[PDB]
C-alpha cells in the first residue's frame, strides 16, 4: 500500500521566471517556474524547481496540453 | 667580498584547475536555486 501526491490538469500558463542578477555568459538564468493548471471545478497555480523546466523541455509540454 | 661571499655562502599545494567552457550551471544556494542554461 502506498500513498501518492498528485498535480494534473490542463496546463494554462508556462512561465519560466528569470532571476534578479544573471551571470555573463549564460542566456536565461532561470530562478523558478511559475505555471498554472486546470481541472475539473478547480484551478492552482504552482511555483516549481528550475530544474524541472529541463525536462519540461524534454517531454515537449506546451500549452493546452494535460 | 668574493672571499666573504665564499666563507659565508659556500607550503601548500594549489589547488587544481577548474574548467568549465560552454556548460551548463545549477547553483542550489542557501537561500534560492538557479539554472543558467544555453
Amino acid at each position: 500500500k502506498e500513498t501518492k501526491e498528485v498535480y494534473e490538469g490542463e496546463v494554462t500558463e508556462l512561465t519560466p521566471e528569470d532571476a534578479e542578477n544573471p551571470l555573463g555568459g549564460y542566456g536565461k538564468t532561470i530562478s523558478h517556474v511559475i505555471v498554472g493548471l486546470k481541472s475539473a471545478k478547480g484551478t492552482k497555480t504552482l511555483r516549481l524547481d528550475p530544474t524541472i523546466y529541463e525536462s519540461i523541455q524534454r517531454e515537449k509540454v506546451s500549452i493546452g496540453d494535460v | 667580498l668574493l672571499k666573504k661571499r665564499a666563507g659565508k655562502s659556500r607550503f601548500v599545494k594549489p589547488r587544481r584547475p577548474y574548467n568549465s567552457e560552454g556548460m551548463t550551471r545549477i547553483l542550489r544556494r542557501y537561500e534560492e536555486d538557479l539554472f543558467c542554461t544555453f
